[PDB]
């Protein structure tokens, strides 16, 4: 999947960019 | 950074931190008032930190500058990421010394099989979380456009090139972001995206920064 390399915390998948899921918090 | 070393106090001296409160991608310093980094890393309110080693620690060495203005590539697509690559213009020139200096651009595209260097502050875990405090350094080899696009069928564009190892455990990860891919003494890439980290089969994907060259020197030489 296309997941940019960005650090970004996250609470749910939804606050992730692009094809990135939040993954215990952290967008990945 | 996956499965690298630690490149040592100020030894990459063009390596930049963009920071909203906390760092979020690197960047590159091209000249005293301007800096590249990805595009998908825009924001705005961003402060550079340049000359840092320890992020959290103050050594003597750092100059914090904000950005005064962010030109993101006319043709970016968030979607596919397609010319993910951003210029930042410096509120204040950046004073050059042995810390703080700039990396020069490319005049030709690097060939596959060439051994690059990828350095960046984030997440040194391929599955979990482990954030360092210190810079960390890849040395990591472009891979065939063959290889690329096998890889990631039909994600693969003409301004992107796949550099890593097939076989996983070293790559660049989440916090890398808009950081530089050297090789040669030129910049050759900007860290961009990728399917999880330092997996098998699934190498980093960089913005091929030969191709905008001339954009770059146009952009900084007009505004
Ligand atoms: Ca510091």
């Amino acid at each position: 999947r296309i997941c940019p390399r960005i650090w970004m915390e996250c609470k749910r998948d939804s606050d992730c960019m692009a094809e990135c899921i939040c993954v215990m918090g952290h967008c990945g | 950074i996956v499965g690298g070393y630690t490149c040592g106090a100020n030894t990459v001296p063009y390596q930049v931190s963009l920071n909203s409160g906390y760092h979020f991608c690197g960047g590159s310093l091209i000249n005293s008032q301007w800096v590249v980094s990805a595009a998908h890393c825009y924001k705005s309110g961003i402060q550079v930190r340049l000359g840092e080693d320890n992020i959290n620690v103050v050594e003597g060495n750092e100059q914090f500058i904000s950005a005064s203005k962010s030109i993101v590539h006319p043709s970016y697509n968030s979607n596919t990421l397609n010319n993910d690559i951003m210029l930042i213009k410096l509120k204040s020139a950046a004073s050059l010394n042995s810390r703080v200096a700039s990396i020069s651009l490319p005049t030709s595209c690097a060939s596959a099989g060439t051994q690059c260097l990828i350095s960046g502050w984030g997440n040194t875990k391929s599955s979990g979380t482990s954030y360092p405090d210190v810079l960390k350094c890849l040395k990591a080899p472009i891979l065939s456009d063959s290889s690329c696009k096998s890889a990631y069928p039909g994600q693969i564009t003409s301004n992107m090139f796949c550099a890593g190892y097939l076989e996983g455990g070293k790559d660049s990860c989440q916090g890398d972001s808009g950081g530089p891919v050297v090789c040669s003494g030129k910049l050759q890439g900007i860290v961009s995206w990728g399917s999880g980290c330092a997996q098998k089969n699934k190498p980093g994907v960089y913005t091929k920064v030969c191709n905008y060259v001339s954009w770059i020197k146009q952009t900084i030489a007009s505004n």
